């Protein structure tokens, strides 16, 4: 899901 | 994934004051509705983002979802622990990542607001409603 790699970049 | 943390507790009593009743109303309203309160308005999906060491350095997870369903259900003693409870998040992110990431300087952003908001906060607490242990 692309709306979710999103919410895995601000969270290295 | 480990339980949120809890929103009710039948063996703890139920308050509003003018203060919570604010922090919901104002603090929690502006702070929802951020540009930046989308990483902090549900718990860390730790399995979920590739992050297993999480909750072995975050001992006390939150965020603006639980704080805003303890608002809700009247969860909270004063204001003081949802000021914690805030705090905490803010605390959270910090530890957890480093001081240059964005999600930082987001979470860094988020709390100066709501230090401001808290600033505009009711001097003295007034007892709204108060409800004993079932």
């Amino acid at each position: 899901k692309p709306s979710f790699y999103v919410y895995s970049r601000v969270k290295n | 994934n480990p339980p949120p943390p809890e929103t009710s507790n039948p063996n703890k009593p139920k308050r509003q004051t003018n203060q919570l009743q604010y922090l919901l109303r104002v603090v929690l309203k502006t702070l929802w509705k951020h540009q930046f309160a989308w990483p902090f308005q549900q718990p860390v999906d730790a399995v979920k983002l590739n992050l297993p060491d999480y909750y072995k350095i975050i001992k006390t997870p939150m965020d603006m979802g639980t704080i805003k369903k303890r608002l809700e259900n009247n969860y909270y003693w004063n204001a003081q622990e949802c000021i914690q409870d805030f705090n905490t998040m803010f605390t959270n992110c910090y530890i957890y990542n480093k001081p240059g990431d964005d999600i930082v300087l987001m979470a860094e952003a988020l709390e100066k607001l709501f230090l401001q908001k808290i600033n505009e906060l009711p001097t003295e607490e007034t007892e709204i409603m108060i409800v004993q242990a079932k």
